């Protein structure tokens, strides 16, 4: 069958910038009517892929005019002007020339921005599941920039504890942040054994309870 | 050769050459007219193919294209209707100018050059070329303009449209054209192929028809329909390869339009996919490509019809051509004013043109004063009718130079020296008209008193006295309702109402009796004193009381003076005179019931062809479907070469189905004309003679009925059953289909169907044309024309053109003012049908947008809706126009069951009767009464009686009309009399066999015919039913003295004779029939003008055999010439019908009757 | 406008066999093609399935054909989807898609339903409450948050207040371990609402059919 690669995997582009991404197949895509077909689709964080450009030059219904795509042969490159905060995303390259129809992958776009701290903020396990025999302390590391951050667990002041689970979100499209969060969970005679438990973002960032309940 | 076209519409004004130049232009735009639809068509799919976006200015884009619909629509209306108008009116005026100048130059024609040309050529020449020349200047040149101008027009706007689709179209155009010119010529009601084929056959039948009372004198009744068929199997033969043909060609044709459609939906959407064109580009692009090339075709016919037009009108500029060399009525001509009496002539010799070969005449010389009564004597073949014609100015003399008191007549003026002759001839005409009208044809100005003293001195006023309508008795068809006397009576009172100055009458008292001859001679002789008098006839009783008697000898004058001095001169008048001191019913089906198969498989074709309209209608629309719908190009590539493929699948059933279809009805149809034509010729052959005697079945019904009935009941029965068939399967599943995807839109269109399909059968029927069935309108002028003709024999004492002329002219007034008038309406509704159809496309494609923009129904579903309608309600006018017509087929079976049932008794198929093994030859009449079954008022017998023994040469003498060949006719079983007995040998006629008596005995006709073979098979037909022997062909040759002239030919016995033995000669044909009776060896022998032209060696040659065979036969022998009545055993004179005299020769010798005028007549 | 609501998606046991629909209104469903896409979980698209306007041209690709089918009510409205002979490596989120003139293959595209094979069972989650200690105040703000834990499969839905607290929130991505998913979520109020009016977290699972509004408690 035939393959599409992109040259970039991700990209990152400051406000105002311009940057291209090139999809490059093996065998050319030529129809046997004469027409080639490529697409190029954009697909937001938590939100389904929309269209961009329809065929290697036009536009779909509402695309902004930023939008730039030019293409030769076998070598397809679509190219934005002035890149907004809002057009961040995953981009996808489409053919559907041969009988198999694939696409791309890749292409992911991060916008440049001044460096921000998280308004971190930690909680303490819920009364329900300490009675379950559970206790899992969560840390909440919002609105930052950028996203290479470190959240270090003390349980009673000395106690680096690693037994967490983090996840990212996607820089978002308003403010072009991130944020994580990371849970600490144990064992309810674990959690009980302890007084003070800390949070600390990394100048380190710190927030802290003390006690099992308040 | 043909005429040059400049000639052909030489007769055209200059109102009708404005005519043909508008009528041009307005075939030339209703020809742009179709074209440019289809451009409007693909225009509005485009538009409807967008209609739905991801429903917005439908109505109003389809308001717009709904006004470019109709206003072409429209243009085509007015244009339709100019064409036709101003081609039909042109051809009509020329065709009445023609008509009039035709009518006219064959009346001055040429003295005897009517008897050269043919009197069924003069009748039907006129008739048939006419008729041919008005169609090919007719609308059919209009409809040539239109064609090249549709061809051109598709052919640009499609190359302004797309160029590549077109180049492709036009590499398949040659042979599309090809095709629809085929097609169409084969289609082009080919009617003239049946005539071709039974052309031989006809040929035969009316060698038949010709005589029929001799082919029932020798057995070959049987023996000629064997004839009869073997000449019909070939024809059949010959049609059932012409059908095969046919079939073959018209389904190729279809099968390469629908590969036409094939590729180029194939190639279009291969277009379409690539972005090069759109898809109304296409459809409009391919179908005026294909209108253009497929009108070529329909260009073809009327370039046919042409050229025959001019072949036809080539012999009639011809007849114009023609000069009599005696002008009627050039004024330049000199006339006499003190006309007296006397006549001149010296050293004129004459031949006739017609056999310039002989010379009757070496040289005359007569010089003949006033009021001097000259009669002339002599045998008949002097040429009395000669001088007769050669003193009326009707021919002029090679020799020398007549002249009439001094001057001569080559200088003086015709028609006022023909007014001043008043001639009566031998056998006169009588118009079909009044006898008030038929007395004043000899002037103009003649009141009724001059009219009575006219009769009067006739002496033909009793029998007006008797008659009613006293002036107003309308005489049949030549002298039939009235007697001759009568006839020859008010004949000589015509000729004596011109008051005229030399008087000339040429046996004048034939058939007249002894008073009224009397009476009529002393009327002649009370008008002789104040002119000079020639006076022709055999009966010396008026020739006695002359002036001046001579006679002819050798077309000279010899004998000259007045009675006493040939009297002293002992001449041959010398020796004269010492002498003579509704039902109507249906079995239609049942005649071809035997042939149920192929009706069965036909019907199945049917069917299938039925639906070829409506399934591809289906494809159709499908394929712009294709492009409707929202897909990926794969989808609508392989979508698209399945429909494709689809319609190559299709033209390929439809060629198989038509194949099918055409061999299977054509076979059947074949089959039918050929059972059918020998049946009906067969019940011909059984009829009595009193069937042949009608005047309706004499000639032409029984000829025309065989030609009639073989192609009408095939239109009776299989094409009905075709055409409906296919029609009702047509228009039914693609009105139900219809009805299933859209029900208003179907009811809408349904309104229009029927002008649609009546458009077709216009369309159609106006490219056969109008088959010219005005006989009614027609009739008097036809009248008119055929008793010219007739009365040609009267014209030359009053040529009377101008009457003759004026009555024709008066005829033709009515049907050309009803022509013009139907040359309009014809151009109204014609125009009105042809606009119709565009007004139709408007209208159902507004409703349609209405409907698509309101979600009702697709537009895959409108566009599926409108083309199976329409094209189906168009196919079945088409195919109705092919249809002929159930009507006159239904009348002619009729007709034809009607004969088959005839039976007359002539018991001639069956063996019933009295059967006695033995006989003796003796004949007994008596009181025999006879009356004619056409003739039930007129008695030819009043009761006759005759007595005949064994060997008894009886012959039978009488005036030429006084029961003759009837005492024949009633022995031979042709008649049955109303009264009477008549004993053969103490045995009835009426209780025998009947074929027994028509084999044992065998005559002689009164004119011999032969048959389309050689002289062996001539004498072979005497006897039938049994091997004839070659040896008694050569024997009987010896014995009637022919058998040198057939051993003189080359291929002696083989050598082919044509029709009534129309190569040899009178006398041995004669001798030939001599010969055919002589092999019947019969035991009762009739002769009946034995000697009417023969040598008088070859007549002792005959007798000899006669002579030696009259022994053991009884012989009975009718003539003129007295030489085998002398030698007759007994004679028989009949006067009326009544028996006079009989008993021997020595007796009616001794008692001096009528028998002793009639033997002296020329002996001593 | 043009609107597409696919459902049909549940954990189904390898080897076994689903069916997914996709109902379509606002236009013509009868003039466009359509057409299934599948995304793993890798974030990598794959074209699983096209059929034609009419119905009567169907096109897969080489790796489902002959174990998946797709059929089409014109009259109803509805795309189908049977699938048969599943695979672990047929986990993946469904969309259905139409097809745009001028030759674009997809112009709208459904929501997403998600479908997983595995030999697993339905657990429901386990929602905690989650608030500062004794209703601690950040100021002129305050953050409240929620945890879901231990449920399988991955579809879970979470709201505030039915979805009348919306402007900010921080629902955080699932986090797959032994078999289990995890997920929490902040939320973010003036000091001046959540003690003055509670807030609710809702959840949803609706592969166990649980569904439960916990409230926040200081
Ligand atoms: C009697 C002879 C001369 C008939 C001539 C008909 C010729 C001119 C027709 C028949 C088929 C046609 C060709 C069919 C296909 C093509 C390919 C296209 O890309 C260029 C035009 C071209 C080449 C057409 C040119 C015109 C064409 C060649
Ligand atoms: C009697 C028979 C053999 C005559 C048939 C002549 C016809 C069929 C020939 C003459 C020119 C030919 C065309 C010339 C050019 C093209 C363009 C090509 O891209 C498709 C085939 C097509 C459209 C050819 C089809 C066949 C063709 C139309
Ligand atoms: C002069 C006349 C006979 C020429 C007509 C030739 C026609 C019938 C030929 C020329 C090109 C051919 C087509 C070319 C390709 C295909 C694709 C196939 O999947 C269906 C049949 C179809 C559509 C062929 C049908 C027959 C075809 C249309
Ligand atoms: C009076 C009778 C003959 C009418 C029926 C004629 C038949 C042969 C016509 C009527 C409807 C037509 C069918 C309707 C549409 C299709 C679907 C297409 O994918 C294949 C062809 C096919 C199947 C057509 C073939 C021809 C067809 C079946
Ligand atoms: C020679 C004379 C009789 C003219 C015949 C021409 C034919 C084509 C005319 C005469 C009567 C007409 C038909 C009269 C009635 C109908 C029923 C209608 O629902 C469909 C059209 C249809 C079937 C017409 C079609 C055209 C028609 C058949
Ligand atoms: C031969 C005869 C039947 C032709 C008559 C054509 C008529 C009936 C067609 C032509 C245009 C059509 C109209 C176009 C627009 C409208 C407006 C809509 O709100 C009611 C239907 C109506 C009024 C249509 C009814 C049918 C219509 C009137």
């Amino acid at each position: 069958d035939v393959l599409m690669t992109q040259t970039p995997v991700s990209l990152s582009v400051s406000l105002g910038d311009q940057a291209s991404i090139s999809c490059r197949s093996s065998q050319s895509i030529v129809h046997s009517t004469g027409n080639t077909y490529l697409e190029w689709y954009l697909q937001k964080p938590g939100q389904s892929p929309k269209l961009l450009i329809y065929k290697i030059s036009n536009r779909f219904s509402g695309v902004p005019d930023r939008f730039s795509g030019s293409g030769s042969g076998t070598d397809f490159t679509l190219k934005i002007s002035r890149v907004e905060a809002e057009d961040l995303g995953v981009y996808y390259c489409f053919q559907a020339s041969h009988a198999p129809r694939t696409f791309g992958g890749g292409t992911k776009l991060e916008i440049k921005r001044a460096d921000a701290a998280p308004t971190v903020s930690i909680f303490p396990p819920s009364s329900e599941q300490l009675t379950s025999g559970g206790a899992s302390v969560v840390c909440f590391l919002n609105n930052f920039y950028p996203k290479d951050i470190n959240v270090k667990w003390k349980i009673d002041g000395s106690e680096r504890q690693n037994g967490v689970l983090n996840s990212w979100t996607d820089q978002d499209s308003k403010d072009s942040t991130y944020s994580m969060s990371s849970t600490l969970t144990l064992t309810k005679d674990e959690y009980e054994r302890h007084n003070s438990y800390t949070c600390e973002a990394t100048s380190p960032i710190v927030k802290s309870f003390n006690r099992n309940e308040c | 050769p043909t005429v040059s076209v400049f000639s052909m519409f030489r007769y055209s004004n200059w109102l009708d050459k404005l005519y043909m130049v508008v009528g041009t232009l307005a075939a030339i735009i209703h020809g742009a007219g179709l074209p440019l639809m289809m451009l409007v068509f693909g225009e509005m799919t485009d538009i409807f193919a967008n209609a739905g976006n991801l429903f917005m200015n439908l109505e109003e884009d389809m308001t717009r294209y709904a006004y470019y619909y109709s206003g072409i629509g429209a243009g085509v209306l007015v244009a339709a209707y100019i064409q036709v108008s101003f081609w039909c009116l042109a051809a009509g005026r020329q065709i009445h100018k023609i008509r009039k100048q035709f009518f006219h130059a064959i009346m001055r024609q040429e003295i005897g050059w009517f008897d050269v040309h043919d009197v069924g050529e003069l009748n039907t020449r006129l008739t048939d070329d006419v008729s041919k020349i008005n169609e090919g200047i007719g609308d059919k040149i209009g409809m040539f303009f239109q064609s090249m101008a549709t061809f051109f027009t598709g052919f640009i706007v499609g190359f302004t449209r797309g160029w590549k689709l077109t180049l492709v179209i036009l590499a398949i155009s040659p042979v599309l054209g090809l095709s629809a010119a085929v097609w169409a010529k084969i289609l082009s009601s080919f009617t003239d192929k049946e005539l071709l084929a039974y052309a031989k056959a006809g040929a035969v039948a009316e060698e038949v028809l010709a005589a029929i009372r001799t082919v029932i004198a020798f057995g070959g009744q049987k023996k000629e329909l064997e004839r009869y068929n073997k000449n019909l199997e070939e024809a059949k033969r010959i049609g059932i390869k012409k059908a095969i043909t046919a079939n073959i060609s018209i389904g190729a044709a279809f099968l390469l339009i629908y590969a036409s459609y094939a590729l180029a939906f194939w190639y279009g959407t291969t277009l379409v996919l690539s972005g090069e064109y759109s898809i109304g580009q296409v459809l409009t692009v391919f179908f005026s490509v294909l209108i253009g090339a497929f009108s070529v075709g329909q260009a073809s016919p009327s370039i046919e019809a042409f050229a025959n037009a001019r072949g036809a009108a080539y012999e009639i500029f011809k007849i114009i051509d023609n000069k009599p060399s005696i002008d009627s009525y050039s004024k330049s001509g000199h006339k006499p004013d003190n006309i007296k009496g006397n006549l001149e002539f010296r050293n004129v010799h004459f031949s006739y043109p017609s056999r310039k070969e002989v010379k009757i005449l070496k040289g005359l010389n007569l010089k003949v004063q006033s009021g001097q009564t000259v009669a002339l004597v002599g045998n008949s073949g002097c040429g009395k009718s000669t001088t007769v014609q050669l003193m009326q100015r009707l021919y002029d003399p090679t020799e020398g130079m007549v002249s009439v008191d001094g001057q001569d007549i080559r200088t003086i003026n015709v028609r006022f020296l023909r007014e001043i002759i008043g001639v009566v001839s031998q056998e006169p005409v009588l118009f079909a008209t009044t006898i008030a009208e038929n007395i004043r044809y000899g002037r103009e100005n003649v009141t009724m008193d001059e009219i009575e003293k006219a009769v009067k001195e006739a002496n033909a006023y009793d029998f007006i006295m008797k008659l009613p309508h006293k002036f107003d008795t309308l005489v049949g068809e030549r002298g039939a309702q009235l007697s001759g006397g009568q006839k020859q009576r008010i004949a000589i009172a015509r000729a004596l109402v011109r008051n005229p100055k030399i008087l000339l009458l040429d046996e004048a008292t034939s058939a007249l009796d002894t008073e009224s001859e009397a009476v009529v001679q002393v009327a002649l002789d009370k008008a002789r004193k104040g002119r000079t008098t020639i006076v022709i006839a055999h009966r010396l009783s008026t020739v006695r009381n002359a002036d001046v008697i001579a006679g002819f000898d050798d077309g000279v004058i010899v004998e000259k003076g007045n009675h006493d001095e040939l009297m002293k001169e002992k001449g041959i008048y010398f020796k004269l005179v010492t002498m003579q001191t509704p039902v109507s019913f249906w079995r239609i089906m049942k005649l071809n019931l035997t042939e149920w198969p192929y009706f069965v498989v036909g019907v199945f074709c049917a069917i299938i062809n039925g639906g070829l309209q409506p399934a591809f209608a289906i494809i159709f629309s499908k394929i712009i479907g294709v492009f409707t719908r929202i897909d990926d190009p794969e989808t609508k590539r392989q979508n698209s070469n399945l429909f494709s493929l689809l319609f190559l699948a299709l033209g390929i059933i439809s060629f198989i189905t038509f194949f099918l279809q055409g061999f299977t009805f054509g076979k059947a149809g074949e089959i039918l004309t050929k059972r059918l034509r020998y049946m009906v010729f067969r019940s011909m052959l059984r009829q009595d003679v009193s069937w042949f005697d009608d005047p309706k079945n004499t000639t032409g019904a029984l000829t025309t009925r065989l030609a009639n009935d073989a192609a009408q009941v095939k239109g009776a029965i299989g094409s009905r059953l075709a055409v409906i068939t296919q029609n009702i399967a047509n228009l039914g599943t693609g009105i139900i289909i219809s009805f299933i995807y859209g029900w208003q839109l179907t009811l809408l269109l349904l309104a229009i169907v029927p002008i649609i399909a009546i458009a077709g059968v216009v369309e159609m029927k106006m490219l056969s044309g109008q088959a010219l069935k005005d006989k009614k309108e027609l009739e008097g002028a036809g009248k008119i024309a055929t008793e010219a003709i007739e009365n040609f024999r009267t014209v030359v004492s009053l040529t009377q053109e101008q009457k003759f002329e004026h009555m024709y002219a008066q005829s033709l007034q009515v049907p050309y003012r009803n022509s013009l008038r139907k040359a309009h309406i014809f151009g109204i509704t014609f125009s009105f049908t042809q606009a119709m159809m565009y007004f139709s496309y408007a209208g159902c494609f507004r409703f349609g947008a209405y409907l698509v923009a309101h979600k009702l129904m697709s537009f895959e579903d409108v566009l599926l809706v409108f083309s199976a309608v329409v094209f189906g309600a168009m196919a079945v006018g088409q195919v109705s126009s092919f249809a002929p017509d159930y009507a006159k087929a239904k009348i002619s079976a009729a007709h034809i069951i009607m004969i088959i049932e005839k039976t007359p008794l002539i018991d001639s198929y069956s063996t019933e009767g009295l059967m006695p093994n033995t006989l003796e030859g003796n004949v007994t009449f008596g009181e025999v009464v006879f009356n004619y079954p056409t003739r039930p008022d007129i008695p030819v017998l009043q009761g006759l009686s005759l007595e005949v023994k064994k060997g008894q040469t009886l012959a039978l003498v009488g005036s030429s009309g006084c029961g003759k060949s009837t005492v024949v006719q009633l022995l031979e079983r042709f008649y049955d009399p109303l009264a009477g007995k008549v004993l053969l040998d103490g045995k009835e006629i009426k209780r025998l066999n009947v074929q027994w008596l028509r084999a044992h005995l065998g005559i002689v006709s009164q004119e011999p015919i032969l048959f389309d073979c050689s002289i062996a098979e001539n004498i072979a037909y005497g006897d039938n039913s049994r091997v004839v022997s070659q040896e008694e062909i050569v024997r009987a040759a010896k014995e009637a003295n022919i058998h040198a002239f057939i051993e003189s030919l080359p291929n002696k016995y083989s050598t082919k004779v044509g029709d009534k033995g129309t190569q040899l000669s009178g006398g041995q044909k004669q001798r030939i029939a001599i010969a055919r009776a002589l092999v019947r060896q019969p035991h009762i022998l009739l002769l009946d003008e034995a000697t009417s032209a023969l040598d008088t060696e070859s007549e002792k040659v005959v007798q000899e055999a006669l002579d030696k065979a009259r022994e053991g036969r009884t012989c009975i022998v009718i003539a003129h010439r007295l030489s085998t009545i002398q030698n007759a055993d007994l004679i028989v004179v009949f006067q009326n019908g009544r028996v006079k005299e009989h008993g021997t020769h020595q007796q009616l010798l001794a008692q001096k009757g009528i028998y002793f005028s009639m033997v002296s007549v020329q002996a001593g | 406008e043009v609107i597409l609501v696919e459902s049909g998606g549940g954990l189904v046991k390898p080897g076994g066999s689903l069916k997914l629909s996709c109902a379509a209104s606002g236009f013509t469903f009868s003039s466009y093609t359509m057409s299934w896409v599948r995304q793993t979980p890798e974030k990598r698209l794959e074209w699983v399935a096209t059929i034609s306007s009419g119905g009567g041209n169907t096109y897969y690709p080489d790796s489902v054909k002959g174990r998946f089918t797709i059929s089409r009510d014109n009259a109803k409205n509805n795309l189908y989807l049977q699938m048969s002979s599943l695979r672990s490596e047929d986990t993946a989120l469904y969309y259905c898609a139409r097809y745009y003139r001028y030759e674009a293959w997809f112009a709208s595209w459904g929501q997403g339903t998600l479908v997983t094979v595995s030999a697993a069972k339905t657990t429901a989650p386990s929602v905690y409450p989650l608030a500062p200690v004794c209703g601690d105040t950040t100021g002129s703000s305050v953050t409240l948050g929620c945890l879901v834990k231990g449920y399988f499969p991955e579809p879970v839905t979470l709201t505030w207040n039915s979805g009348s607290l919306s402007s900010g929130v921080h629902t955080f991505p699932a986090v797959l371990q032994s078999d289990l998913y995890t997920l929490s979520s902040s939320v973010t109020v003036t000091s001046s609402t959540w003690p003055s009016q509670s807030i609710t977290c809702n959840v949803a699972h609706p592969a166990s059919s649980t569904k439960v509004d916990k409230k926040i408690e200081p």
